[PDB]
């Protein structure tokens, strides 16, 4: 009864909320994995310049 | 792997924002007169392209 209970307060109305959730994280790793080398080319110079 | 570059990467961010905090000011002053003087130059470009 507690677990059913907490489980019910934890998880009411999220149902379009989780949806969202869920598309967003794999549609921005997706897109983040596309662009994976344009990233590493950022972290790997921008410190040159702004350490000059 | 890239992880100690991030790291380098943000104290480097932390610091020119820092050194940039502290020149702005006279920077944008500057900016400003020279903004006049600017339109002073472009109201006469006739005038110094014949000087």
């Amino acid at each position: 009864g507690t677990l059913l209970d907490e489980a019910a307060t934890a998880f009411g109305g999220l149902g379009p909320s989780l949806q969202r959730l869920v598309d967003s994280t794999q549609a921005i790793a997706g897109d983040f994995r596309a662009n994976i080398d344009p990233v590493n080319d950022i972290i790997e110079n921008s410190g040159p310049i702004i350490d000059s | 792997p890239r992880m100690p570059q991030i790291r380098r990467d943000i104290t480097g961010l932390a610091n020119l924002g820092e050194v940039y905090a502290d020149a702005s000011p006279d920077l944008f002053d500057g900016l400003d007169n020279a903004v006049t003087t600017a339109r002073t130059l472009n109201e006469q470009r006739g005038n110094l392209d014949q000087a």
